[PDB]
């Protein structure tokens, strides 16, 4: 029952580092004031909006490539 | 593998919302102090007159006093758009005090709900000493349980400074390989042990009390039938909205809802406003159980004069 | 048994009946009045709280464990054996009765 | 709210006997029923008590092991069963009620015995 | 075809100012932050300040604190460094760079991906 | 905050191994970057985070972490990469750079 001031408001709070490019269908980049840039995905199997961690090499290169166009 | 980009414009009226909420919080704090303080004073002072003052009331008043007393720290952090100028130890200590006292207050609500029915039916022929001993044991156990459930959230809490925003915040830092679980875990403990079980017990054990009073004939002349359902409905109104807002937050986090800046604004506004409404719970408790009762009114009037 | 010592056992108006207990009972003491060949009627329940309808002369008190009942207006009807009581500990133990005459 | 005792009489020591306390008014499941015996030329003395709602009996240390107490909720009365009377067991028995009130729950006092019956006389020749 | 171009560099006099302009092209300007870096003559690099294009978040080095100001304009992909109260020590080559501030659980990405060609500034009389 | 790198200078030749150490006065959670500045050109970017190579950088370069001790390594050194090397931390709001390490020819 923590007060909301101590809370942290971002589209993502955790990540997932098992995703594969073979099972991704729709990336998404959110530029929020209090959390900078964050990513969200949408698999082909679960059809669920799972967050993604920038640490992945292919994820980060693809995102930066897209933002240059 | 399509890609998409979305920006979240900075919120225009956050300042207005937070300023209005601070205006409400100041009154909550002032009235909570006054109400809980007077109840504790009268509870202590009545024992001399000969009343059999009930321990649960005294413990509930103390718990509400502590929760309401921790408001000013929240107000300061709120005026500054939820940034933590103070140190790490302050954040940990304040959160622990808030959590333990708030949980204790809820548990005492449930305890008195059960004790009323037990007093009419079962403890009607128990020596005062035995019932008092049972009450003390229950009070100690409730305090211990509240403290035990509060600790884990405070332990993992730390204060940091945003690399880009260049601002200081306080937030929970759970283990790297279990964050999700921890988050969800705490919320369940914040709901089941917070709302579901307490509310269920209160409703059932006040409905049974109403039925028993209905079976009686002399009591119902002196008692009040609505006021029992008033207790239940007041608890529901105070607490259900905040828990519903929290549940919506978790649904959003797991991406059960499409993301929209408007959704973020509504969730932010709803969470903060409902938090203020929930904290009104500690403000209103003294009236429901103390000011209504005629004996308390008479004793408090005597003390005031 | 939490024996109760009720004294004096006789009396001759400022009437005091002082009753004490072995242990301490948290204001559970009461008082009664049974007239010759009649069932007692309560006069003060808990520490010093009159019973609805009881005259205003009857007045209780407490000193931790030296309980006392007071009647500063002695009226003719108030002649009987008042029995100090305690209910805090089972069994319920009555005083020895202080007959007034 | 009135209590009347029925029983008493003369029975030689060693036998059985029963007493009844009839109540008219308040339902018997929100108050406790007690018995108090006053011996000839003696003071009052607690005997037994009961809460009819669940049956939490209690007896004085003198009678513990030869008495029984049971409350009839349907008819709203109490019944005391005696075994193995004694030479001094002769006494005037009263049935009394210790009351309760939910409208003073949080801030309550220590209620006592307010409604006393007239009582039945038991004698042990 | 990402590119940053610096302009507004040349001879200066102490106690004055020069208005350095950093023009960006080839990337989404609003989705990034711009860093001003400095290099003293024949020495190592030295971070000066930076701005965040969208929400206007700024930070400064201790040496240049409260002396240099950064403004942004996503309409023309421009970042202005207004530097006043210069001193002889300030002579250096100034570079403009970008970074996409990704969100890691602990820190924020801060590796300067692209560097401007840089312009020379001289403070003397 | 101070980020100190050693040695202040270094020497090596073709087909050789080279290593440069970087240490901090506090703890940085893998938030460092390695650049190389040519004689008179704007510095490039070689490694970010702790050991994540950039998109275009060659294969030899690599990074490592041990507490507050980051070691940039080069193997099979080629003639072109004879230029100053710099170490940066971006954990804190105020960034900082290393003094440098000029890899010269024996
Ligand atoms: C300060 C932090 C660690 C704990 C915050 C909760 C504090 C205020 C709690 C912890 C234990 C609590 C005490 C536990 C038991 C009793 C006995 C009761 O008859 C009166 C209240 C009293 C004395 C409580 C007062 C409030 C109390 C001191
Ligand atoms: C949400 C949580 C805190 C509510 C826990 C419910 C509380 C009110 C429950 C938990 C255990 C319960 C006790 C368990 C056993 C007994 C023995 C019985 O002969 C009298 C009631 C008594 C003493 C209970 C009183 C109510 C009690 C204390």
């Amino acid at each position: 029952l923590r007060h909301q001031s101590l809370s942290y408001r971002c589209p993502c709070r955790f990540f997932e580092s098992h995703v594969a490019r073979a099972n991704v269908k729709h990336l998404k980049i959110l530029n929020t004031p209090n959390c900078a840039l964050q990513i969200v995905a949408r698999l082909k199997n679960n059809n669920r909006q799972v967050c993604i961690d920038p640490k992945l090499k292919w994820i980060q290169e693809y995102l930066e490539k897209a933002l240059n166009k | 593998i399509v890609v998409d980009t979305v920006m979240c414009p900075n919120m225009p009226n956050k300042s207005v919302l937070l300023y209005t909420l601070s205006f409400i919080y100041i009154f909550i704090f002032v009235i909570g102090m006054i109400a809980n303080s007077v109840v504790v004073w009268v509870n202590i002072q009545a024992k001399t007159t000969g009343y059999d003052t009930h321990c649960y009331i005294l413990n509930l008043a103390i718990a509400d006093l502590w929760v309401v007393l921790t408001i000013p720290v929240w107000v300061v952090s709120l005026v500054q758009h939820n940034q933590w100028p103070m140190g790490e130890l302050t954040c940990k200590v304040t959160h622990l005090i808030f959590s333990i006292n708030l949980f204790g207050s809820i548990f005492f609500l449930t305890c008195m709900s059960v004790d009323r029915y037990l007093s009419i039916t079962y403890f009607t022929n128990t020596p005062s000493s035995r019932k008092k001993m049972v009450r003390r044991v229950v009070c100690i156990l409730v305090w211990l349980l509240a403290f035990c459930v509060s600790l884990p959230d405070t332990y993992y809490l730390k204060t940091v400074t945003s690399a880009s925003n260049n601002e200081t915040y306080c937030r929970s830092f759970y283990p790297e390989h279990s964050i999700k679980e921890w988050l969800i875990g705490m919320e369940l403990v914040s709901v089941v042990l917070g709302f579901a079980v307490p509310f269920s017990i209160i409703a059932v054990f006040y409905f049974l009390l109403a039925r028993a009073i209905s079976a009686s004939s002399d009591q119902e002349k002196h008692s009040s039938r609505k006021i029992i359902f008033s207790y239940v409905v007041v608890f529901l109104v105070c607490w259900l909205p905040y828990h519903v807002a929290v549940l919506l937050d978790i649904f959003s986090i797991l991406h059960y809802i499409p993301f929209t800046c408007r959704l973020e604004h509504a969730l932010f506004t709803a969470l903060h406003v409902t938090q203020c409404l929930s904290l009104v719970h500690c403000c209103v408790n003294p009236v429901l159980y103390s000011f209504i009762n005629r004996n308390y009114r008479y004793e408090l009037m005597k003390a005031f004069i | 048994d939490i024996q109760m010592t009720q004294s004096p056992s006789s009396l001759s108006d400022r009437v005091t009946i002082t009753c004490r207990a072995s242990q301490s009972v948290s204001s559970a003491v009461a008082w009664y009045q049974q007239k010759p060949g009649k069932a007692p009627k309560l006069l003060i329940y808990s520490a010093s709280s009159l019973y609805s309808g009881v005259p205003s002369r009857f007045s209780g008190s407490r000193s931790g464990t030296d309980f006392t009942l007071t009647i500063s207006s002695l009226q003719p009807e108030d002649f009987a054996t008042y029995y100090c009581q305690q209910s805090y500990y089972y069994p319920i133990t009555f005083g020895q009765g202080t007959k007034v005459e | 709210v009135q209590l009347v005792e029925s029983g008493g009489g003369l029975v030689q020591p060693g036998g059985s006997l029963r007493l009844s306390c009839a109540a008219s008014g308040f339902n018997i499941s929100s108050s406790s029923i007690h018995w108090v015996r006053q011996a000839p030329g003696k003071g009052l003395e607690w005997v037994a008590s009961i809460s009819p709602s669940y049956g939490y009996t209690s007896y004085a240390d003198s009678v513990k092991g030869r008495f029984t107490i049971s409350a009839d909720t349907s008819k709203n009365t109490a019944y005391l069963q005696m075994n193995s009377l004694r030479a001094e067991d002769t006494a005037v028995y009263y049935c009394a009620r210790v009351s309760y009130w939910d409208w003073t729950w949080g801030w309550s006092k220590y209620e006592g015995m307010d409604y006393w019956g007239q009582g039945t006389l038991v004698t042990v020749s």
